[PDB]
Formats: C-alpha cells, structure tokens, sequence
C-alpha cells in the first residue's frame, strides 16, 4: 500500500457495504471437523469462505503445486494462494 | 575454658561483661513446635517443667474438637482418640536419593457407638502417610528440603480503639471482640452520642436492644449502667420494649424480608456465638480475653466460646473508656487497667509456627471428611456397619499434601549456605494465606514499633518491596505456648542482681522497668552508681533511681537478629549499611577452602554448630577410622557409630554442598564435638569468605565508583574458586502417535558427536560438555504426515529416510561447562514411583568449577557491595616494603558517604590480628589497656580475635594495638601509630607520596556471577499467540522494551530506530522475515513501511460495523 | 442535546440507516483462531461461541418462519436473535452477560478493543524485541567517551 495518509476517517457501515466486504456466508454453527480436524463446509472456519490451510493448497486436494497461483477449484471452490489471506478475508450473516 | 563448645578452636574476645546465659538452641523454634503437634514425650517433659496441668497434643486436640459424631437419632455414633505414629518409612538420605517424602504413617483407635442395640464396636484406623519434620528442622516433600515459615497475626481478642471524628471533631471509642472463628461482634460510641453494635457487618441497632435480646430486665439495665449516661440514653432512643420484641428486632436487622419467628431468632443468637461448633475462641482468644477484662483468672477454663457475662463486661468498658476511668471492675473479677489498645504492640501480635500452621490444615480436611462419615453412618445398615467403613482417610491425606504443595508458607529451603539457612528458619512472616495484604498493610504496620525489642530484629528485613514485612526472630527470644514471643530478662530484687531469669512477653514486659545490661555492676550484683538508664512503658527512656529497677537485660546484643550478630563493629555502622550486611551475608557462596575470618563475633562457632551442616559426635568415644567417605567413631560403651558425608550434593541454589572429616584418626572425641566441616565451615565455625590483604585508596579509575581491583594472586591460587553444580532433566512420556524412547543413534548426526553417549543414550560421567552438546539422546515418534515429494527426490538421491521419528534430545544451554559427574535414572521395571503417563525420567548433573573474575559481585561485611571491574597482574599491586602486594584495592570515596567506618575499623583490628602483638608489660600496664582483659596482653601471629556486638574492642584499646604490632620477619614494623603504611608502586616503581591504609578484611563471594547474568539473543523462537520473542533466560529470550525508552527515542527524534524496535523486531512476521533474509543476502534492509498490525486493527474495527477509510493528500480512499 | 445527534447525521453524509442491521460481518478466522495444544487438548477463542450462537438462534429463526407457527414463538425467536448479537457485539451490557465454562464471562468482541490488553493499548506499553541483551556493567577508564 502507498505510504501516504493524510488522515483516518470513521463512519457507520451499511447491509450493502457489509455484503461487499464479504467472501462468504457462514449459514451453518459448525466449526472443524472432529475426525480429521480440517475445517468443516461452509462454516465459521472453512476454507471456501476464508482461505486455504497450509499454502498454496485446495481442500480436497486436486492441487498443492504453486505453479497455479490464483486459479479457484471447480471441485470445491477453495483458492490456491498464501495461507497468509486466512486473517484479511470476512464472513458476513444475513439475519432473517 | 569458657565456652561451652567440646574442642572449639579458642578466640581471645574483647568481652568487658560475662554473659549470664548462653544462647538457646537456635532451631528450638522450628523444632518445637512440631515436636508438640505430634505429641511426643520430649515436648510432655517440658510441660512437665512448665507445670501445666493440661498435657494435649495438637493432633489430640484436633481429635477432641472432632469427637464425638452423631447421627440425628443419636441412635448410631463414632468417636476416636489418642493418636500414635510409627517408625520413619526410610532414612532421610535415601529420600532425598529417590524422589520421595520423608514421612511416617500414622494410626487412630476410632469406635462406633449403637444407642438402640447397645454395643460399641472399636478398631485400628490408618489414616495416609504424615509428612514428618527431621531434625535439622526441615520437611522433605518430593524428594526436596522444604521449610515452614511462621507468621505473624493479630491474637484473636477484644480491642479498644478511639477516632477522631471529621464533622463533630471529637473522637469516637470503638470496641470490637475478634475471634479465632465465628462471627464479628462489634460495639461503638456515636457523635450523636448512641451507642450502636453491629454483628456480622449488618446495619447498626442500639445496643440496649441485644442486652434485652439476651434477657436484661429493664430494671436490672437501670442499675448496672445507671451511673453511665450515654448507656442510659440509648435505653431511651431504643423503641423495642419487651424479650421477644428485641430478638425478632435482632432478626428483622439480619436479614429483611424473612419470616420471623421468635424460636428461630432465639435460635440463630445462641447458634452465632454460643453454639460450640458454629463460633470458637481458641486458648489464645479465651486467654487474652480473661487477661483483659481481669475475670476468671485463677481457674483454667476449658470452655473456648464467648459468654454473656463477658459481653456485659465488654459493654461496661467501653463506657468506661468513654469516661476516662483508669481502673474498671467486674462482680466476681480482680482489678484491671483501661486503656485503648494498639494492634502494632507485639503482645497484640501472636505468632503461629509450624505446629499451628499443620494443625490448621489437618482441621479443614478433617472437616471435609467429617461431612463424609455422616452421610455414610445414614446411609449403611446398623448390623452390617463397623468403624472402617464410616472413615475415609483420603480427604485429610489431600489437604496435608496440598499444604506443603500449595501453601504460601512453605517454601523451599533458601541454601546458599549454613548461615542462609539457618536465617531462613527462623523467620518471622506476616505475608500468606490467613493475614493482611501487602497492599493492605498500611505505612504504620512496616514500621519499628518499641515493643520489638529482644525480639524482633530492627535492623534485618529484606530490602525490596517487602520491608518491615518479614523479619527475623531475635537471638535470645522464644515463643511460649499460647504464641507470643518472649526475651529472657534477670531480675533485680533491691538493687542487687539475681542469677534466676524469667522469660516476659511484650505486654507482660510493659508494666515494669528494665535497665540496659552495661549498668556498672559490684562483685555482689550491686548497681555502682546512683541512676540506671532503664525503659519504661512504651517507647520511653528515663534515668531512674536505684531502687525503681526491676528487671535488667541478659546480654548488650540482646536486640539483633542471628546474621546481624556477625558483624564486627555493628555499632559503628548505620542502620543502611548494617541492613545490606546482614543481608548480604546470606548469600555469600561457598568457596572450595574455607577459613574461618581473623576478627570475628563470639557468635560463630554457636550459629555454624546449630544450622546443622556441620557433623557433630553423638557420644564419646575414640576415632577407629577416618575415610572421606565417612568416620566410624567407638563408643567407651562399646558399639560403633559411622556417619556418612554428602560429597558434592546440588543443594537447592546450584551451590555445592561438601563435608569433610575434621578430626584426626585415632583421636577421643567429646560428645556434641564438631567431627565434620560442611560448606562455609571451617573448624566448626562460620566462614562466609577469606581473608585478604587491603589497601584504600583510588588506584588510577579502575576502582572508581564502587567497582573493585582485584590481585591475580587470588586466580592463581584459588583463593576465590567455588563450584557450581547444575541439574538438567528429559523424561519419556507417552503421547498417542506413539511412546517415545531414549536411544544411542539419532538421525543425522554424526558419529563424533555422538561419540561421548554410551549405548544407553546417556552421556557418560566425566566428559566434558561445551553448550549445545547432547547430553541424553530421546526421539518422539514423529506425527504422521505425507512424505515430501521434493524430499523423496532430495532423500532419493541418498537413500536416507525420515523415519517415523523427530529428535528431541536433551541439549546443553549455552553458557554452561564442566564435567557430567553423575547420571540418574527412573524405570517402570525398577519398581521407581513415576508421573502419571512417563515411562523413565533422566536427570543429568554437570559441575563446573568457577574462578573469580570480571563481573563477579564482592562484598565486605558491612554492606559494602561491588563488582570487580579489574584483575591487574601480580606484579601490578601496589606492594608493601617487605614485597608483599596487596590483593584487593577498596575505593576512598565510598567510606565517608556510606557513613559506615566499621569496615575501617576492621581492617586495622584485622592487621593486629595478622602480625600478633604484645603490650608493654614490663614497666606495668598502660593506662589505656586497664580493662583490656589478661589474655590479650600478647597474641602470637594470627591469632583470632573476637569482637562481640555493642560489646568489643573500644576506640583506645584499637589505637594501643596498633603500637605494639609484632615486628616483622625481616626485623622491620610496617603499619604505624595510624594504621597507615608505605606501598610502592606497581607500574611505575616509585613510592605513593603518602602512607595508605593496608590491614586486612573478610570479603565474601556473593551469588551474582557473570555466567548467570549474561543473556544475548539475534534471533530465537517465538510464540504462536502473541507472536513476540519467548521470553526467559533459559531459553535466551529477547529482553523486554518498556515504555520510558520509547520516550526517550522521541525525545531524540530518532523516528526510524523507534519505528524499527516496534515492528520488525518484535511483531511483523513478514517484517522479521524479509529483515533477517536481507542481512544474511547483503543486501539493504528495507525501509520500514506500515505494520501488518494496522490491517489487522483495520479487520477488527470492521467488526464492529465501524467503517474506517484512508484518506489520501488529495482526499481520497485507498 | 437532540440537535446535535441529529446534526451529525445530516452532515455526514451517512444515512441514520445504519444503525438497524440487516447482516452481520464476521472477523477473519484467525483473529479468533481455535489451535490444537501440545497434549492434544483444543484451545479455541472466545468470539466462537458467540458468533456460533448467532448463528444457530438465525437458522432455527428462518426454518421456524418457514413452518409457520404462533405470534409468541416467533416474537421469542426474535427476541433471542436480537439479544444474542447484542451480547456478541458488546457483553454484560445489557441484563446478564453470558459465561461459558464455569460462570465465566466470555471475551465479547467489543472485548478486542478496550482494556489493558486491547489493540490501542498493545503499542504504548512496550514488548521484547530482538538483537539485545543485557549484562552487569564495570567501569574501564581507558575508553573514549564514543
Ligand atoms: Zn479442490
């Protein structure tokens, strides 16, 4: 990022600026799965939502290389890049 | 011979005054209290000289509290008495060898009774193992010498107080009755004029209405309190008229909004403070209560809760302190003094040793046991139940265990030598579980109060944050059964001095008049002048006539503490300087040789012979053979003795602990001689450090500023050399994967490495080990996962595989040297005790021998601390005529500020002891040597002296000494009137142009070594939630950078240092990485930008539906 | 007092919309990470069970909207939800806060921003850094004063 602020400003969100900030929508209360301790499918962990575990890595495993960098997987939707994105990407709840 | 001791070495001593009584076993405290708890014949033999008519355990008298339990029915019951232990399960030795506690078991004779059938059926009940105290005064829980502190309390009693008031300005007189357990009982004068009590913190009601609730007429209130006002009015202002009219009023101000009953109020004021169990006076309490009011003196009462009569005493004293009346009396009570009390006065303070200390704990898990045995005598049937099914002995074997676990006060034993110890058990306490706080105590607590005198040390405290907090009991002090401490005194009938001593306790001490013990005194005990100096009430000094003068003090050092009374010349020092001294002395390391110090206190071969590191003889006898191993002694009754000597155990502090056979083969040895030298004993004796020859003055800034010279004299001879002996330990538990093992090979290691291991994994004894090596190879069983496909072609081209295993081998921290001296081993086969889920435990000691050097702390005797900054060659001292250098250079400018001049005094007393000197006796004796006593005319060259504390050498018996110094062995005499002397100088080769004073000192090696605190660190491991640099000095953590030296960087304006400290260094990962791969690349660092944090506070504050936009120059977002 | 919470709004540019939400962001899986310890016990973050009750009490919400049911189930329904995120957003703020294990309070996520331990105060208290040390200090009159 540039180097430059002139100031912070602060303000209040919206349900339309919410929906932008987020990748996904955690619909279910699950968290890791109990048996093999990968994060479980659509929920507040998992890595379609968030991103990927170890780097450069999918879920199911159709790719671990880093020659793709980018690509998202059309068997579960997961995309390959550092595992640094797990603490920059934000879910976002729909309230009925 | 004088001193009491078998064959101690003999010190001519500058004593003017014999002492009436020698000093008592110093460890009497520790070991008597315990020895009561347990209830032994020894401790029945004394209360047999103390005459009391009550002989009672403290384990029996927590079995009388407890008998007997009784179902509801009463039907089914179960009482049990007189406890009894047994023999030790193993020797002490071996305890400390195998990791267990030294301890005996421990049975009840317990009986159930049975109302409906008649009969009582009795048994043995063993009650868990019962952690027991050795006799050097220590408890041995797992394997580790442990000690019990004690503590410092206010007794339970009844306390007079009186406050000014803010609005009225005139003071308020407040009573409060405070027991051992049991509800708060209160009373008080208002500025309204009202008196008002309050039980158990609720809201104020007059106090005519609890003296109706108890059955108090009006009338009868009329009469007894008629002659007090304030009393009167509050029978006016009160509105409840009537018995029960005032116990559900009682019960209405309790709790509000409950049905009141007037039998559940009857209940509830009888089941507070007269119910036995519910509310309990301790002897303590009952005692001091009885002292107080002057009621119930002459008979012993048995029964330990508060009784009405009481209360109406309490009531009447506090109006009498309302009125100002000296004396108070009671129908059926002699005749007492009114006065407001003071919770400081250390006749308020009972102290609570060991004894007391177990006790409490064994009560409260009895407690949770007793619950127990209730619910399982309900429950079981009554033809099929016996005693051992109703007891269950696990919850009191939990709360001992978790005693000397758990508890605040008992810790473990500070070991760095005798003196350290010996200090560490006798320590009075007033921090734990059970007192006030240390943010709690007020300014007034920590302070020095006139009642401490004889026995509590004034000077000796620890220096921190906890000063006045924890002090030392005094030399001479005792504490008697109730648990106050008392100072022997001797008395004074009419002016003329007895032999017959009584021990006082500080209020006790109060109501007399005692002069000081350098009253000049006749052959008879008669006083040789008209007025004695004496103190009188509290903090009050006065001359007096003769005749006033009731007691007197057994010896001038009566008021210091044990470390306190080895410092010569303790009264020429201040209180600052004497406080680092006592100290620092308890720190002092031992050195591979000892001798003991040229001028000392009588008060050496008395503390080294108590603290209990030197080996005594039991009998007498004749020595059969000496061994270094150990000594077998022959009784003239004709069995044989051996005892053994510990070489080279780790004691607690990584200092060393020897023992060393003192006496020659085929010697009679008295019995109670010493026949062994510990650490830091020489010949039966205290030495903290060695003697050496000082000069003072500034040698060329390499002394400036407290730091001190050092003579490489003492590196080539070993003068200061200690030994320092670690412990390091590595275990084989089990995890899921797998169970790990201990095993020669490890992967990729090579063979020279590994060469120093045997087959068994460990390294074997006497190699010596330079940091990082491998001092026990362990591999866990390596978590499973894939095997890398860019390492199966890297592994391919060899052929080597990662097996199922990593390598956790136990590694040698940096810093550390010296040889393996011995390995040790726990097994599941060897039957060993073990942790829950560890297979074998290794432990692995490596010693090394230290040298003096650079860094290393010295201290003198007198507080006088300081770093070595310097070790100049030996043909660099400043040396004296005869060419003997000096070996320790001591700065000027630090004697005259420090305000402190016993170490000059020492070192000039200290050079008359090393050249010996003989007075001119022939033409007879001079003047100022008159009261010099008649051994000291003459001394051979060194020869020990003793100076004791407030009682040795003068000023004009040093000064003498000083002229009569032998000549030297050349023919010539080197130190003048003065104490000065002429040194020639190393380097250049001139003389110094003015004498210097030479003479010599005990300087001491104190526990602050270089090695220990040296800590760097480029980079490390980190951890994985704060993501900061893992602290620790023993996994060389990264040091901490507070907020002021942020400050100061802005004060600078040095933005980008500041900027780097905050970021790459501690927190950014991304920020270490590129930092660190930069350096190692050679390239530039870069420029530091915007922490990966500010994201991070940035996705927080998202969190929160706040919306946070960058705003640009321009005024838009990025 | 009125004019100038209301001015505010007008001035902002910010609708007062914004104060009723319709969805809630969740923060990064990390910040609230759930990691696995040494001796294979789970130690997880507080926030997990806030937002998990969040989103139990929503979906059990919607199936019960879909069903159909009485005006007092789903007014209850809808009074938890609100409750739930209002002590998700900020605890003990309004009635009882919620407790976990053992009667004690959870970590809110306004917890995360104030306090000792929150993320203004991190930098102004100081921490350790790398490339130091620190030793016992004696004096050499040799050296020049740089
Ligand atoms: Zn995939």
């Amino acid at each position: 990022d540039v180097n430059f602020f002139d100031e912070l400003r602060i303000g209040l969100a919206t349900a339309e600026d919410i929906r932008q900030w987020s990748y996904g929508e955690v619909k279910k209360p699950e968290t890791i799965n109990y048996r093999t301790l990968k994060p479980e499918k659509d929920g507040l962990f998992c890595e379609k939502i968030f991103g990927p575990t170890r780097d450069w890595e999918c879920y199911c495993g159709k790719y671990k290389r880093v020659r793709f960098k980018g690509i998202i997987c059309e068997r579960c939707g997961v995309e390959v890049t550092r595992a640094k994105v797990r603490r920059e990407r934000m879910g976002h709840i729909e309230l009925a | 011979s004088n001193n009491s001791v078998p064959g101690a070495p003999n010190r001519v001593s500058f004593a003017k005054l014999r002492e009436p009584l020698e000093v008592p076993g110093l460890l009497d405290v520790q070991t008597d209290s315990f020895e009561w708890l347990i209830g032994s014949p020894r401790w029945r033999e004394s209360a047999a000289e103390r005459g009391d008519v009550n002989p009672v355990g403290g384990l029996e008298e927590v079995l009388y509290e407890l008998s007997p339990i009784e179902d509801f029915s009463g039907s089914m019951s179960l009482s049990f008495s007189d406890p009894r232990f047994d023999d030790v399960k193993a020797p002490v030795d071996e305890c400390k060898d195998k990791d267990m506690t030294y301890a005996a078991p421990l049975f009840v004779t317990a009986e159930f009774i049975n109302n409906n059938t008649g009969e009582i059926k009795s048994q043995t009940v063993f009650m868990g193992d019962f952690p027991m105290m050795t006799e050097k005064g220590t408890f041995i829980i797992n394997g580790t010498e442990r000690v019990v502190v004690s503590q410092l309390v206010r007794s339970p009693g009844v306390y007079f107080d009186e406050t000014i008031d803010k609005s009225t300005d005139k003071t308020l007189h407040s009573v409060k009755v405070i027991p051992s357990r049991g509800a708060w009982l209160e009373f008080d004068v208002d500025k309204r004029d009202t008196v008002g009590v309050r039980i158990d913190r609720k809201r104020r009601q007059p106090v005519t209405v609890l003296l109706k609730a108890l059955g108090w007429t009006s009338e009868q209130i009329v009469e007894r309190f008629g002659f007090s006002e304030i009393m009167r009015s509050t029978l006016e202002k009160d509105n409840t008229v009537g018995t029960d009219e005032a116990l559900l009023d009682i019960y209405r101000k309790l709790r509000p909004g409950e049905p009141p009953t007037k039998e559940s109020a009857q209940t509830l004021l009888e089941n507070l403070f007269f119910k036995e169990k519910r509310y309990d006076l301790a002897r303590v309490g009952r005692y001091k209560v009885n002292k107080k009011l002057g009621l119930h003196v002459g008979e012993p009462i048995t029964s330990s809760t508060l009784t009405e009569e009481d209360v109406v005493a309490t009531i009447e004293y506090l109006v009498r302190l309302h009125e100002g009346q000296t004396t108070m009396t009671v129908p059926g009570g002699v005749e007492v003094p009114v006065e407001t009390d003071d919770i400081d006065h250390f006749g308020n303070r009972r102290l609570r040793t060991v004894g007391e200390l177990i006790q409490n704990q064994i009560r409260v898990g009895m407690s949770r046991m007793e619950r127990v045995v209730r619910e399982r005598m309900t429950t079981q049937d009554v033809e099929a139940i016996t005693p051992q099914t109703l007891i269950n002995i696990r919850p009191v074997v939990a709360a001992i265990k978790e005693f000397f676990g758990t508890s605040q006060l008992s810790q473990f034993m500070d070991q760095n030598n005798p003196l350290s110890g010996l200090t560490h058990k006798r320590r009075l306490s007033a921090l734990g579980p059970g007192g006030l706080s240390r943010e709690r105590a007020g300014l007034e607590v920590r302070d020095v109060h006139p009642s401490h005198y004889g026995r509590m040390c004034p000077i000796e405290t620890p220096e921190g944050p906890n000063i006045g907090l924890i002090g030392s009991l005094s030399v001479y002090a005792r504490v008697n059964p109730f648990g106050f401490i008392e100072t022997p005194y001797r008395k004074v009938v009419d002016g003329v001095v007895s032999d017959e001593i009584v021990y006082l306790t500080a209020d006790e001490e109060d109501r007399h008049v005692v002069a000081q013990a350098n009253s000049p005194i006749d052959a008879d005990g008669r006083f040789v002048e008209p007025r004695v100096l004496v103190r009188r009430k509290a903090g009050e000094v006065e001359y007096v006539p003769s005749s006033e003068v009731d007691y007197m003090d057994v010896s001038p050092r009566q008021m210091v503490s044990v470390a306190t009374a080895m410092i010569p010349f303790l009264e020429h020092d201040d209180a600052n300087r004497a406080l680092m001294g006592a100290n620092m002395q308890r720190q002092a390391v031992p050195l591979v040789r000892s001798e003991a110090p040229l001028v000392g206190t009588g008060m050496e071969l008395r503390a080294a012979i108590d603290a209990g590191d030197v080996v005594v003889a039991e009998e007498s006898g004749v020595i059969e053979e000496v061994s270094a191993d150990y000594i077998t002694v022959m009784h003239d009754n004709g069995t044989r003795r051996t005892y053994r000597m510990r070489k080279f155990a780790r004691s607690n502090h990584g200092t060393c602990a020897n023992q060393c056979p003192i006496v020659d083969a085929g010697d009679r040895v008295e019995a109670g001689q010493v026949i062994a030298d510990g650490p830091c004993t020489d010949d039966g004796e205290m030495a903290l450090g060695k003697n050496l020859l000082v000069a003072i003055m500034p040698w060329e800034g390499h002394n400036y500023e407290d730091a001190i010279i050092l003579s490489n004299r003492l590196v080539e001879e070993d003068v200061l050399t200690s030994i320092h002996i670690e412990e390091h330990e590595i275990d084989a538990r089990d995890t899921k994967l797998g169970a790990e093992e201990i095993t020669r090979d490890i992967p990729n290691i090579s063979d020279e490495v590994l060469a120093d291991l045997d087959e068994r994994g460990i390294v074997r004894i006497g190699a010596e080990v330079r940091d990082g090596d491998i001092l026990v190879g362990k591999v866990t069983p390596k978590g499973e996962t894939e095997l890398t496909p860019e390492e199966r072609l890297l592994r391919a081209i060899f052929g080597e595989k990662a097996r199922e295993v990593r390598d956790t081998s136990l590694k040698v921290p940096h810093g550390e040297s010296g040889k393996v001296i011995g390995i040790r081993v726990f097994s599941r086969e060897d039957e060993d005790e073990l942790p829950a889920g560890v297979n074998e435990l290794v432990r692995v000691y490596v010693a090394q021998k230290r040298k003096i050097s650079d860094g290393d702390k010295l201290a003198g005797r007198h507080g006088n601390k300081g770093v070595i900054g310097k070790i100049l060659p030996v043909e660099d001292m400043p040396f004296l005529a005869d060419g003997t250098p000096v070996d320790i250079i001591l700065n000027t400018h630090g004697v005259p500020r420090r305000m402190n001049i016993g170490q000059i005094l020492e070192t000039h007393l200290g050079w008359c002891a090393h050249s010996g000197w003989k007075v001119d006796a022939a033409k007879g004796v001079p003047d100022w040597a008159a009261r010099l006593p008649d051994e000291l005319l003459e001394a051979q060259p060194n020869a020990i002296v003793s100076t004791p504390v407030f009682d040795g050498a003068q000023e004009a018996e040093l000064q003498g000494l000083l002229s009569c110094t032998l000549p030297n062995r050349d023919g010539d005499v080197l130190v003048d009137a003065d104490g000065k002397a002429m040194l020639f100088d190393g380097r250049s080769g001139e003389p110094f142009p003015y004498p210097v004073t030479v003479g010599y000192m005990y300087i001491m090696k104190l526990h602050h070594l270089v090695d220990d605190k040296i800590h760097a660190r480029s980079t490390g491991p980190y951890s994985m939630i704060t993501q900061q640099p893992l602290g620790g000095k023993a996994q060389f953590g990264g040091q901490r950078f507070g907020e002021m030296e942020c400050w100061a960087m802005q004060a600078y304006g040095a933005a980008y240092t500041l900027q780097e400290l905050l970021t790459i260094k501690s927190d950014d990962t991304v920020g270490r990485v590129k930092v660190y791969e930069a350096i190692v690349k050679g390239e530039n660092i870069p420029e530091p930008g915007i922490p990966e944090s500010f994201k991070v506070l940035l996705k927080e504050l998202q969190s929160l539906c706040l919306n946070v936009e960058v705003l640009s120059s321009d005024g838009a977002a990025i | 007092k009125r004019l100038k919470v209301v001015a505010a709004f007008q001035q902002s540019g910010n609708s007062p919309m914004g104060m009723v939400l319709d969805a809630v962001p969740v923060i990064p899986p990390e910040l609230r990470p759930m990691v696995q310890l040494d001796g294979g016990r789970f130690a997880t973050s507080d926030l997990n069970d806030l937002y998990r009750r969040v989103i139990n009490r929503n979906n059990r919400l919607k199936r019960l909207i879909d069903l159909g049911a009485p005006e007092i189930i789903v007014n209850n329904e809808k009074r938890m939800l609100q409750e739930s995120v209002d002590a998700l957003f900020d605890n003990g703020r309004r009635g009882r806060p919620v407790t976990g294990p053992g009667n004690r309070p959870l970590k809110s996520l306004s917890d995360l921003l104030k306090g000792k331990q929150g993320r203004f105060r991190q930098n102004l208290l100081g921490k350790r850094v790398d490339y130091s040390g620190r030793s016992v200090i004696v004096v050499g009159p040799q050296l020049k004063l740089h």
